[PDB]
């Protein structure tokens, strides 16, 4: 005598495309008496079973990024009612080789600012970047900087020592796989030296930066310029940047670890040289996905009694709530008062028995809590 | 869709046709205008040109030129134009130093240190300049020459000041108010008219050109502001910061066309 309870609710799955398993598993193990029946959704449409389903879990033979990558959800039902799972993403993590195996020789003038473009191949998963210069890691400093967002190598002011071969090294942070691009041979063009000029901020952080609680948020800023620009980070409001923040040696990346509310607000990067100044500005806005503070628990109640049920979640922006009964949205009606994360039933009847879900959500995430109302 | 092109190099003007086939047309711009070959038209009327520009008007370094996005209503009619034309933007062409040749058009072989162009569309026939471009509709263009002068032309002050604020590719700035009329020659009486094209890819042959005969003055000091502009260029997997200089298209053959002269 019990409605469905999640034993193994769908979790995010990272499948390495060049794995050796011709199969991936999406879990949906549920316990009830009677034993629940289970169905699967993908991108909001039903999975009409090379798909297999064992003990509620969706088994895919021959996974294929194209047909299989997406957002899954399961729904479990027995005679006592229905619950819906959280969403789970199935992700294929991969990194292709660079296609073209050949770079044209490029020529730049002494004193000139330039960017060597990585042009990373098709991939899925977060990438990190390094360059190789004449067979040795390319040294970074105030004059040379590698972006971890673009993977580009920025050279503020080219000097004679920069002549040689450059290869971009790209690493998929999920599979730990590395790929090398074709070397781009670079030479001095023997016209003049480049004259002097204002810094040009060539890579920078966005005007608006969502900054997730607890994570490390990374801001970039680097400029081309002759003389080589200085890069300065500050908060517009004059408060000191937190000491926990880390600066890249070229000063081109500010990293704010364990991001918290007080770390938010407007940041500025100032690039300056003897010829002028430019500034990149952006607002970091703190956010947090919802977290359960109070869930609903099973209720056993008798006819004509009343019922008050409440769930509570934190998050930023502050979560709103909505209710499901047996998977369908439940709103205020006769006998049943639904107000944010609360449900009030004045006089219980037999028809009220069912599965209920209290849902908490903001822009950034949705969470579910589930319980059974049973009547006697 | 929008092929890379530049004012020199492997993607320079001689090579535009390789990716933008209309640049190879026979009704191309710009041209040298030989006065003795131009034939001899309602009067040119300007509307709105004397009004002060609004604070919303702004300037952008596009990498090819410095552009002024006009936010007020300026209209031109007459001079053989079919109906009324409204101004969309202004763009500039210049040399390298010391008042070197920077114009696109010339008159009797005479080039000028700068050429300013104003681009127009018929606002009644079409709801925007970009649609006009899309449909290869007729668009209007005025070409105004600048000529070296011993002292600063105060009328150019807000434009020169703006140039100082957009040294690099992609920089933008608002401008101090200016009188569009005062960037045109003192005498509007003498001008030439012909049918030609955009002087940049895609080189569409949809342009009614109004080339004013008399130049507007500019000092060597003011010119320095144009020469101080930078752009960026591409080579295989490299982007570079370069002087923006000599940003003009070479001249093209008249072919079957005649120039009219007011
Ligand atoms: C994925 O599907 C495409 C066509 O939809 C197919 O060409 C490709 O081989 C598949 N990829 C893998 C790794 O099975
Ligand atoms: C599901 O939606 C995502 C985009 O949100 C898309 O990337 C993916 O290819 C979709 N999967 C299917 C099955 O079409
Ligand atoms: C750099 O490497 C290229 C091949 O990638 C080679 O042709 C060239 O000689 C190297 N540069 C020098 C001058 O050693
Ligand atoms: C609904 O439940 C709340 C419990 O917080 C109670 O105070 C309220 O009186 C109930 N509403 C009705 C209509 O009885």
């Amino acid at each position: 005598g019990s409605g469905p309870v999640f034993v193994q609710e769908p979790s995010h799955v990272m499948f390495p495309l060049d794995s050796e398993e011709k199969k991936v598993k999406l879990s949906c193990e549920v316990k009830g008496n009677p034993k629940p029946h289970i169905r699967w959704k993908l991108n909001g449409t039903d999975v009409d079973i090379r798909y297999s389903v064992v003990d509620g879990s969706l088994l895919i033979n021959n996974p294929n990024k194209t047909q299989d990558a997406g957002t899954y959800q399961c729904i479990a039902t027995n005679s006592f009612g229905t619950i819906v799972s959280r969403e789970a993403k199935l992700q294929f993590a991969y990194l292709e080789n660079f296609k073209t195996r050949t770079r044209s020789t490029v020529s730049v003038r002494r004193g000139q600012g330039m960017v060597l473009l990585c042009g990373p191949p098709p991939h899925s998963g977060e990438l990190s970047y390094a360059w190789i210069f004449n067979e040795y890691p390319s040294y970074q400093d105030n004059r040379r900087f590698v972006s971890q967002e673009t993977g580009n190598l920025y050279i503020a002011k080219v000097e004679k020592s920069d002549v040689g071969n450059y290869t971009c090294v790209v690493t998929n942070t999920v599979t730990n796989h590395k790929v090398l691009g074709p070397p781009t041979p670079l030479i001095l063009r023997n016209d003049g030296v480049m004259g002097e000029y204002e810094p040009k901020i060539e890579v920078q952080f966005p005007e608006t930066v969502p900054a997730e609680k607890g994570t490390t948020v990374k801001l970039e800023c680097f400029a081309l310029g002759n003389p080589v620009p200085t890069i300065l980070w500050r908060r517009a409001d004059g408060k000191p940047i937190a000491r926990k923040a880390r600066r890249h040696k070229s000063n081109g990346i500010l990293e704010i670890p364990n991001f918290q509310q007080e770390d938010a607000g407007s940041y500025e990067c100032v690039a300056e040289n003897s010829r002028g100044k430019n500034v990149a500005k952006g607002q970091l806005t703190f956010y947090a996905q919802p977290n359960w503070v109070q869930i609903i628990n099973d209720i056993h109640v008798a006819m004509e009694e009343s019922v008050f049920w409440e769930c509570k979640a934190n998050g930023r922006p502050k979560p709103t709530y909505r209710w499901l009964k047996n998977g369908d949205p439940l709103l205020t009606r006769d006998r049943i008062q639904i107000e944010q994360g609360t449900l009030n039933i004045t006089i219980v009847n037999l028809s009220d028995a069912g599965m209920y879900q209290c849902v908490a959500e903001n822009k950034h995430g949705v969470i579910f809590s589930s319980a059974e109302l049973s009547v006697i | 869709g929008d092929p890379y092109w530049a004012y020199s190099g492997a993607y320079g003007p001689e090579h535009w046709v390789t990716s933008s086939v209309s640049c190879g047309g026979s009704h191309q711009s710009p041209i040298d205008i030989l006065d003795h070959h131009a034939r001899v038209y309602q009067e040119l009327q300007l509307d709105g040109f004397d009004n002060e520009s609004s604070n919303k008007t702004w300037m952008k370094n596009t990498g090819k030129t410095v552009a002024i996005l006009l936010k007020d209503d300026y209209f031109v009619s007459g001079a053989g134009l079919p109906g009324r034309f409204k101004a969309e933007k202004v763009e500039f062409h210049w040399g390298h130093s010391n008042g070197s040749a920077g114009s696109e058009h010339s008159v009797n072989g005479r080039r000028f240190p700068v050429e300013m162009q104003i681009f127009f569309y018929n606002p009644d026939d079409f709801d925007s300049f970009q649609t006009a471009i899309s449909e290869n509709r007729i668009i209007g263009a005025m070409a105004i020459f600048f000529q070296v002068s011993p002292r600063d032309n105060s009328a150019l002050d807000p434009i020169i000041h703006g140039l100082k604020g957009v040294v690099h590719h992609e920089k933008e700035t608002f401008l101090d108010p200016f009188i569009l009329r005062d960037l045109l020659p003192a005498s509007l009486g003498s001008y030439y008219r012909y049918t030609g094209s955009l002087t940049t890819p895609p080189c569409s042959e949809i342009v009614e050109w109004i080339v004013f005969r008399r130049p507007v003055p500019i000092s060597y000091h003011q010119l320095e502001a144009f020469y101080s502009i930078f752009t960026t260029e591409q080579q295989d997997h490299v982007k570079s910061v370069e002087y923006l200089r000599n940003n003009f298209r070479p001249q093209q053959a008249l072919n079957d066309r005649v120039v009219s002269k007011s």
